[PDB]
RNA sequence: ACCCUCAGAAGGGAGGCGAAAUAGAGCAUGAAAUCAGUUGGCGAUCGAGCGACAGGGCAUACAAGGUCCCUCGACGAAUGACCGACGCGCGAGCGUCCAGUAAGACUCACGGGAAGCCGAUGUUCUGUCGUACGUUUUGAAAAACGAGCCAGGGAGUGUGUCU
RNA sequence: CGCUCUAAUUGGAUGGAAGUAGGGGUGAAAACUCCUAUGGACCGAUUAGUGACGAAAAUCCUGGCCAUAGUAGCAGCGAUA
RNA sequence: UGUCCCAACGUUGGGCCCGGUGAACUGUACAUUCCAGUGCGGAGUCUGGAGACACCCAGGGGGAAGCGAAGACCCUAUGGA
């Protein structure tokens, strides 16, 4: 009578410590949002940034309050860097023969949303019986 | 009419400008000052060039204008807000709870603060603000 | 000559108007027009063997 | 043109539209804007003090120029937009007409909502000085009306 | 189609067809600028590159993020005391000891708590910094030049030869 | 990093493709991806190619649109009707 | 002899209010400003102060170095006629 979603949604994966702590670390420290200078002042120019190249930009220059410029210095740790903010390591997925060689443990799977209904189902369920999360999950009403 | 002052201070014989600086630190603090005796108060100087400084301030202005304060009352009040960023929500808040009276309209005496007062027998060069309103042409009401 | 048909002239100075070549009061030939030529477009001489 | 904007239940309420009509836009926001939260009925009159001069509409928006409206109340510049008015009548003429072809009592149901939406213009030309032309153009105005039971 | 309305082969209402009329005639999809109505936030005593980073109010169906708060405790870099004891200094105050101790960012563990609750998003308030952008220029916020706004279009290409 | 079309290898789609609207996640970032709604037929990935491949600007071009504004004009003429 | 001293009253058409019709110029953004200062030495937007409740109608045009025109003057170009 209420909707429940398929497969080991609760599931989590087991870290390193050390991995835990960097996780942990990249979630407080966040990033800027990086959005292209005046993005906010002209209807016609993007959030999609680009480097400041104006002679006479603020930016530019590093004038603060104008919004941190895009460096190697703002890279998240390597050890977290792209997971999920669950800690597991995404793997895309269009049919059932994509979840072979994937471990439930570390890595939780993502259908890909062209997939239909029809090959979910079957991907869904091997996926839960391999002990393998899905991220994009169905809710059926049970 | 009425006014719960947590502090109720007696500028008789006081440096207005001390007075002031403390009525300002105290405003800010979040506390409902009222000074009172302010036809008493006094600022140290040669007369003449004392009041050439406040005629001057009445004499400024144009269509924008420049509302200067004759009366010891305002003067007070405007001297207090110069110390206040009266323009800023805090400050306006602070400068609100703080009123200047002619006399003492309160049964308690008000409070001498520490380093404002004025020692009359070593001190001959200075004034009453009573008496730069009435040569600035107020209409001595107290 | 895709672009070229035409004798589209520039006004020049004087009306407050961009220096663009235009006939029957249309923009015209240069690149940036439309209707006008292709820049650097394909080319049969080229030897893509 | 439009389609209503609003959801309505069927069984307690009656609907109504104005398509391309060329008038202004302008004073039918007015107009609307006035006549909203009344009574079929009393819209009625009110249009039609409006058509008399007795009765002035405020115009809030678009009021550049305007003079000042001594019946206008909590505000001041208002006109008598008579051609505007004479349309919406004929809207809620239709309106009152189609909610007692259903059985309700048209003009006592209340005006639930009105909306005046510009759907294009007729364009003209006006010749000007100098051998020179500059549009010359009408409003088309479509308008949305849904009475509901008291 | 039929019926009501209407000055009416108009339009509108009701209804019929079709998977779909938000496929109803320049009728596939239906962006932005922008308009009507409406919801959230602000609002008729207050200041202007419209934001970035911090932090608060208010607002939030699901989904695709799930964290967050307080007691205590563990760990604990640089830094690092109060009080008290003694000894100096005209004095503000300092020295020795207590002590590299207590404290000390992050992280974790037990227990307890939140589900508009945490993140996030909308808006608004506070703090810090902040006079667009691009171009010309020794020097541009510039009273130097360009753009009303948006969409789409808009500029190193080919052959030969040389290196 | 992204765009077009070609080839090899290999996938998705009427149990709902592209696109669009709103929203969730990842990446320092170019950008990648998922959810819901809309849509109703196409769409990718990897590798090797291809090139009329990326815009905020040029008094840039073409189209559409807002303010201007219910404003100016619809008076002035020896023919005041 | 209203050119002037020195302006007045009046006449007609506008102007103002109402119905109908209904453009254009112009617009980086923000914008209730004033006095000073500062800055590429001529600032509504910087800095310091002062003033400032919002909206609207009519006016005469002080400012936006207002709008209109890639300066005719001057110089420069191994420019033109
Ligand atoms: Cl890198
Ligand atoms: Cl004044
Ligand atoms: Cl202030
Ligand atoms: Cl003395
Ligand atoms: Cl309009
Ligand atoms: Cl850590
Ligand atoms: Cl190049
Ligand atoms: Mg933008
Ligand atoms: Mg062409
Ligand atoms: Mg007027
Ligand atoms: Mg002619
Ligand atoms: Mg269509
Ligand atoms: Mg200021
Ligand atoms: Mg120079
Ligand atoms: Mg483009
Ligand atoms: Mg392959
Ligand atoms: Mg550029
Ligand atoms: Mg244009
Ligand atoms: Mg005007
Ligand atoms: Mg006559
Ligand atoms: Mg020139
Ligand atoms: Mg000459
Ligand atoms: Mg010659
Ligand atoms: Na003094
Ligand atoms: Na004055
Ligand atoms: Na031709
Ligand atoms: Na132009
Ligand atoms: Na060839
Ligand atoms: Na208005
Ligand atoms: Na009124
Ligand atoms: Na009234
Ligand atoms: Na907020
Ligand atoms: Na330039
Ligand atoms: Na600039
Ligand atoms: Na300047
Ligand atoms: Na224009
Ligand atoms: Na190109
Ligand atoms: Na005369
Ligand atoms: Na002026």
């Amino acid at each position: 009578t209420e909707l429940q979603a398929r497969g080991l949604t609760e599931k989590t994966p087991d870290l390193s410590d050390e991995d835990a702590r960097l996780l942990t670390q990249r979630h407080r420290v966040g990033k800027p949002q990086f959005n292209r200078q005046d993005h906010h002042k002209k209807k016609r120019v993007s959030t999609s940034w680009r480097k400041p190249r104006g002679q006479l930009s603020k930016q530019r220059r590093g004038i603060k309050g104008k919004g941190d410029t895009v460096e190697a210095g703002f890279r998240s740790p390597t050890a977290v860097r792209g997971k999920h903010p669950s800690g597991f390591e995404e793997v895309r997925v269009h049919n059932v023969d994509d979840l072979e060689g994937v471990d439930g443990d570390t890595e939780a799977v993502r259908i890909a949303s062209k997939v239909g209904a029809r090959k979910r189902e079957r991907i869904e369920e091997e996926a839960e019986d391999a002990g393998i999360r899905v991220l994009n999950p169905t809710y059926v009403e049970v | 009419a009425e006014f719960d002052a947590d502090v109720i201070v007696d500028a008789r014989d006081c440096i207005m400008g001390r007075v002031a600086s403390q009525v300002a630190e105290q405003a800010l603090d979040g506390e409902t000052v009222a000074v009172v005796n302010a036809e008493r108060a006094v600022i140290t100087g040669r007369e003449e060039q004392i009041v050439e400084k406040y005629e001057k301030r009445v004499d400024i202005g144009n269509d924008n204008g420049y509302f200067y304060p004759k009366r010891p009352d305002g003067i007070f009040k405007r001297t207090i807000r110069g110390m206040l960023p009266h323009k800023k929500q805090r400050g306006r808040e602070a400068f609100e709870s703080v009123r200047v009276y002619l006399g003492n309209p309160y049964d308690e005496d008000g409070e001498v603060l520490d380093g404002t007062s004025l020692d009359r027998l070593s001190n001959i060069k200075f004034v009453t603000l009573g008496e730069i309103s009435e040569t600035l042409g107020a209409n001595k009401t107290w | 000559y895709a672009g070229l048909r035409t004798p589209a002239e520039s006004f020049g100075s004087g009306r407050g108007q961009a220096h663009v070549p235009k006939l029957d009061g249309r923009a015209r030939r240069v690149p940036q027009a439309v209707k006008g030529r292709s820049a650097h477009p394909p080319k049969t001489e080229k030897d893509r063997s | 043109g439009i389609s209503y904007s609003v959801e309505a239940d069927p069984d307690t309420t009656a609907k109504a539209m104005l398509r391309e009509r060329q008038m202004s836009f302008k004073h039918s926001k007015a107009i609307a804007r006035e006549i909203k939260g009344k009574t079929a009925g009393e819209a009625v009159d009110y249009l039609e003090a409006v058509i008399e001069g007795d009765q002035p509409v405020p115009f809030k928006q678009h009021n550049s120029g305007v003079g000042h409206k001594s019946k206008v109340d909590g505000w001041d510049a208002g006109r008598y937009p008579e051609k505007a008015s004479k349309a919406f009548l004929d809207l809620l003429e239709n309106a009152v007409g189609n909610a007692d072809h259903q059985g309700f009592d048209g003009e006592a149901m209340t005006i639930k909502h009105v909306a005046a939406h510009k759907v294009g213009e007729q364009q003209g030309r006006k010749p000007r000085a100098m051998g020179r032309a500059s549009a010359w153009n009408s409003p088309q105005v479509d308008v949305e009306l849904i009475l509901e039971e008291p």
